[PDB]
C-alpha cells in the first residue's frame, strides 16, 4: 500500500539521480566539444536552462519530487489519482524536453547521449510504475456513485433525460473554458 | 523506446494527424469551425458555442462553417488553435507536451504564419520540440526518391518544387493559388447553369462531395465537349442529402479543366502542366532529364481519374520528344505528404533537426527561420 | 422542496391547467364566458352575471357563450381575466402569487397580446415570475425529441414549426388560421344541407361535440365520396340533447377534409400537408431528412381517426420517393403542449429563464420580448 | 512557475473525469428510455 509506493519512490529517486548525473556528463561533453558556451550564472535562479541542461535536470527532479509527494498523499487520502497522473504528465513533459534538447544539441554517437536516453526511459518507466502502484493502492481507483434511475411518469423520465443532457452540455462547455484557462496559464508562465 | 513523434499535416481543407512510424494517418477530418446561426429554443440542446471537425460536418444544416486556413495561410488563429486542440485531445487523444511535433507548410508562405505556428505550439501546447517541413519534400520522401519535381495540389495551394539528389532549387519553386477549393467554387458557379443553386457553406460541402465523386480530367477537352454535346453517356446522376437527384454532364470534366486552364476562373496564370514545365526549365540543363523522368504528384486535388494521363500528354507536347516523361501517381498520394512526414519523423538523422524549447526560449520565434527551410 | 410551477395552456378552445411535474392537466375546461340573455323572474335565482367554464357548458340553454380568445389572439381582456381567475381560484384552487406561471402562445402572434398577458400576470395576480413559451417547442419537449417539425393544430390556430437539434428556424415557421373552430362552423354550414339548423352558440357546442364524436379523415377523398354516395355504410346516427336523432353520411369526412382543402371555406391557403412540406423546403437542405422522419403532430384537431395515415400519404406524394417519412402521433397528443410545458417547468436549467417580477418593474412589459422566443 | 500549471491540469483532469461520469450516466439512462416512452416515441 504505502510501502510499495515508497519502494517505487526510492526507484524514482535513484532513476532521477542517474538522470542528473547523465545530464551533468552531457553538459561536460558539450563544453569540451564547444557545442554551447558555459556561462555558470544562475539566470532566473534555477530557471529552465541557466548554465544549460543541468538546470532542466534540476526542474525535472523538482517535478518528480512533487510526484513523490503526490504519491504520499495518494496513500494518505489527500490526493486523487488524476492529481498523481497530472504530476506524472508534468514529469514526462520535463524529461522529454530535456532529452530532445540534449539530442539536438549533442553528437548522436556521444556516450552521454546514450546514457541520457537510457536514464530518461528509466525515469519514465519508473514513474509509470509508481503511478500504477499508487492508483492500485488508492481505494478510489474504481468507484462510481452513478446508478440506474428511472421514473414511471412520462414527464419524470423525460425530465431525467433533459437534465442529464444539460449536465452533459454544461460540463463540455466548462471543459472548453478550462482548456482555455490552462492555455492562458501556460502562456503567462512563459512568453519569451 | 524513444517517444514517437506527432505528424500533423494541417492542409487548407483537411487535417491529417497520426504517429511517427505508422503507414496511414490516424485522424483525417475536415479543418472547419462551425458556429450556430439560428436561435436556440429548446434548453436541452443548443448550448455549445462551436463545433470542430466531423461534428460540424454532421451539423452543417444549422451552422456557418469557416475554414481557418485560406490559401495555405492561417487567417483565424483562434479557430486554428481550436482545431489543434480538437486534434490533440479528441482525435489523437494524446498529451502534446510529450511528443515532438512535425508540422507542414506550403513554400513561399508568409513568415509571420510560421512564426505564429511556432509560438502557439511552444507557448500554448508546450510541445518538447517542433519542426516545420515543406510538403513537397515530404511527398518526395514518401515516394522513396531523392530526385524529382513534386506537384503538390492541396485544397488551397498548388506548388511545384524540383529536388535533385536531395538538393532543392528555391528559385525554381512555383506556387499557384488555384487549388481544390477554387475548383469547388467554379463547380458551384457552373452548376448554377443547370438550375441547381448552391449558396450556403453546407451547400459548398455538398458540391465538394459532388466534385470528389463525379468529376474527372478529360484526355482531350474539345473532344470531350463534342462527345458530351452529341451523346448523354457522360451524364451522371447524384442524390442530394434531401433526396433530390441532380444530373450533370460536361461539368464532370469542365471543373477539373480549370487546373489546366485557369482562365476559366479569370486567373492569368498558366495551367499546372505549364507551371511544371517552366519549373523544370528554370533548373540546370544537366538535371532536366531526371526531373522529366520523375514527375511526382501528391495531394487530394491530383486524385481525379485520368489526371496523370492528361499531365503526361501535356508535358510530352511541351518537352522535347527525346526526353522520357513519367508521371508517378501512387494510389495513396492523397496522404503522401503525411506519409513522408512519418518517414521523416522516424529517421535517426532527423532527430538532431528538432527545434527544441531551449532554442525557442533563448532565440524566440525567429529561430524557425534558421533551422527550417 | 422548491415551490412547484403552474403550467397553463390557454388554448383558443380549452384551458389546460396544472402543476409542473404531473403527467396530466389537473383542470381541462372550455374557455368560454356565458352571460344570461333572458329575464330573471325568480327572486332567489338568476342573479349571477357571468358563468365561466364547465358551468357555462351546463347552462348553455339560457346563455350567450363567447370565447375571449379568437385565433390565438385574446380579444376580450375582461373575459380572459375572468377565465384566469376561475382557473386559479376555482379549478386549481391555489394562490397564484406563490407559483411561477408558465403560459403558452402561438408563434407570430401580436406583441400587444404577450405584453398584456405579462402585465395581467404581474399586476393583477402578482405571480412571482412568468414565462411565455411557444406551443410547438413544448410539443416537441413532450415527445422526447430535439429534432422534428411540429404541426400544432389547436382550436383556433394551426402552425408548423421546424426545429433541428434544439434550434428553431423562424423564417420557416408557418401559421394558418384554419383550425377546429372553423371546422365546426363548416360542419354547421354543411349540416344545414340535411335540414338540421344549428344557429345559436349552444348549438355550436352541440355541433362541436358531433364533430368530436363522428368525424374522421378519409384516406382517399374521392373514393370515400363515391362510397358514401353509393352505400349507406358511412351513415352514423347521433342523439341530440333534445332527443332528436340525426343521421350524417359524407359530412363525417367532408368536414375534416377542409384541413387539406381550405378552399372549402373560401381560404386561398394550402392544406396542412402542403404547409408542412413548404416549411420543410424552407429549411436548410441538410436537415430536411431528419424533419421528414420526425413529423410530430399535437393538438385536438389532430385527434381525427386516420389523419396520420392521410398526412403520411400526402407528404409521401410530395417528398422525394427515397425519403422515409414518419408521422409521430402519440395517443395523448391532445395534451402534448401541456405535458411539454410541465417537463420544461420541471427542469432545473429552465429555472433561470423565469421573467421575475423584479425585472418587470424596472423594464416594464417590454421585457417579455427580450427573454422569450 | 509550475504550481499554477499543475493546478490547471488538476482542474482539467477533475472535469474530464466528471464528464466521463456524465457520459456513462446519460448513456445508461438513455438505455431504459423505452420503458417510459410509448411505442410511437419508442
Ligand atoms: N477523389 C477525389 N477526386 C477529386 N478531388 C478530391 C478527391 N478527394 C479529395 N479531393 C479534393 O482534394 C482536397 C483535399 O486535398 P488534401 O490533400 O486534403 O489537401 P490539404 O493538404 O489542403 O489537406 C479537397 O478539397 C477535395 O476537394
Ligand atoms: N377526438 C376529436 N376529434 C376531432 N376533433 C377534436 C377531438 N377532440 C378535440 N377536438 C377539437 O379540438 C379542439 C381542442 O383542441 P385543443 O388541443 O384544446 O386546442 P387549444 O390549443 O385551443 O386548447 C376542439 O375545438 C375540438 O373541436
Ligand atoms: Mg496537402
Ligand atoms: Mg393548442
Amino acid at each position: 500500500f504505502e510501502e510499495q509506493i515508497l519502494e517505487a519512490a526510492k526507484s524514482i529517486a535513484a532513476a532521477t539521480s542517474a538522470l542528473v548525473k547523465a545530464a551533468s556528463a552531457a553538459q561536460r561533453e558539450l563544453v569540451a566539444q564547444g557545442k554551447v558556451g558555459a556561462i555558470p550564472a544562475n539566470a532566473l535562479d534555477d530557471g529552465q536552462w541557466s548554465q544549460g541542461l543541468i538546470s532542466a535536470a534540476r526542474m525535472v527532479a523538482a517535478a518528480t519530487n512533487n510526484l513523490c509527494e503526490a504519491a504520499n498523499a495518494a496513500v494518505q487520502g489527500h490526493a486523487s489519482q488524476e492529481k498523481l497522473i497530472s504530476s506524472a504528465k508534468q514529469v514526462a513533459a520535463s524529461t522529454a524536453q530535456l532529452l530532445v534538447a540534449c539530442k539536438v544539441k549533442a553528437d548522436q554517437d556521444s556516450e552521454a547521449m546514450k546514457r541520457l536516453q537510457a536514464a530518461g526511459n528509466a525515469v519514465k518507466r519508473a514513474s509509470d510504475n509508481l503511478v500504477k502502484a499508487a492508483q492500485k493502492a488508492a481505494a478510489f481507483e474504481d468507484q462510481e456513485n452513478e446508478t440506474v434511475v428511472v421514473k414511471e411518469k412520462m414527464v419524470g423520465g423525460i425530465a431525467q433525460i433533459i437534465a442529464a443532457q444539460e449536465e452533459m452540455l454544461r460540463k463540455e462547455r466548462e471543459l472548453e473554458e478550462a482548456r482555455k484557462k490552462l492555455a492562458q496559464i501556460r502562456q503567462q508562465q512563459y512568453k519569451f | 523506446d524513444e517517444t514517437t513523434a506527432l505528424v500533423c499535416d494541417n492542409g487548407s481543407g483537411l487535417v491529417k494527424a497520426g504517429f511517427a512510424g505508422d503507414d496511414a494517418p490516424r485522424a483525417v477530418f475536415p479543418s472547419i469551425v462551425g458556429r450556430p446561426r439560428h436561435q436556440g429554443v429548446m434548453v436541452g440542446m443548443g448550448q455549445k458555442d462551436s463545433y470542430v471537425g466531423d461534428e460540424a460536418q454532421s451539423k452543417r444544416g444549422i451552422l456557418t462553417l469557416k475554414y481557418p486556413i485560406e490559401h495555405g495561410i492561417i487567417t483565424n488563429w483562434d479557430d486554428m488553435e481550436k482545431i489543434w486542440h480538437h486534434t490533440f485531445y479528441n482525435e489523437l487523444r494524446v498529451a502534446p507536451e510529450e511528443h515532438p511535433t512535425l508540422l507542414t507548410e506550403a513554400p513561399l508562405n508568409p513568415k509571420a504564419n510560421r512564426e505564429k505556428m511556432t509560438q502557439i505550439m511552444f507557448e500554448t501546447f508546450n510541445v518538447p520540440a517542433m519542426y516545420v517541413a515543406i510538403q513537397a519534400v515530404l511527398s518526395l520522401y514518401a515516394s522513396g526518391r531523392t530526385t524529382g519535381i513534386v506537384l503538390d495540389s492541396g485544397d488551397g495551394v498548388t506548388h511545384n518544387v524540383p529536388i535533385y539528389e536531395g538538393y532543392a532549387l528555391p528559385h525554381a519553386i512555383m506556387r499557384l493559388d488555384l487549388a481544390g477549393r477554387d475548383l469547388t467554387d467554379y463547380l458551384m458557379k457552373i452548376l448554377t447553369e443547370r438550375g441547381y443553386s448552391f449558396v450556403t457553406t453546407a451547400e459548398r460541402e455538398i458540391v465538394r462531395d459532388i466534385k470528389e465523386k463525379l468529376c474527372y480530367v478529360a484526355l482531350d477537352f474539345e473532344n470531350e465537349m463534342a462527345t458530351a454535346a452529341s451523346s448523354s453517356s457522360l451524364e451522371k446522376s447524384y442524390e442530394l442529402p434531401d433526396g433530390q437527384v441532380i444530373t450533370i454532364g460536361n461539368e464532370r470534366f469542365r471543373c477539373p479543366e480549370t487546373l489546366f486552364q485557369p482562365s476559366f476562373i479569370g486567373m492569368e496564370s498558366a495551367g499546372i502542366h505549364e507551371t511544371t514545365y517552366n519549373s523544370i526549365m528554370k533548373c540546370d540543363i544537366d538535371i532536366r532529364k531526371d526531373l522529366y523522368a520523375n514527375n511526382v504528384m501528391s495531394g487530394g486535388t491530383t486524385m481525379y481519374p485520368g489526371i496523370a494521363d492528361r499531365m503526361q500528354k501535356e508535358i510530352t507536347a511541351l518537352a522535347p520528344s527525346t526526353m522520357k516523361i513519367k508521371i508517378i501517381a501512387p494510389p495513396e498520394r492523397k496522404y503522401s505528404v503525411w506519409i513522408g512526414g512519418s518517414i521523416l519523423a522516424s529517421l535517426s538523422t532527423f532527430q538532431q533537426m528538432w527545434i527544441t524549447k531551449q532554442e525557442y526560449d533563448e532565440a524566440g520565434p525567429s529561430i524557425v527561420h534558421r533551422k527550417c527551410f
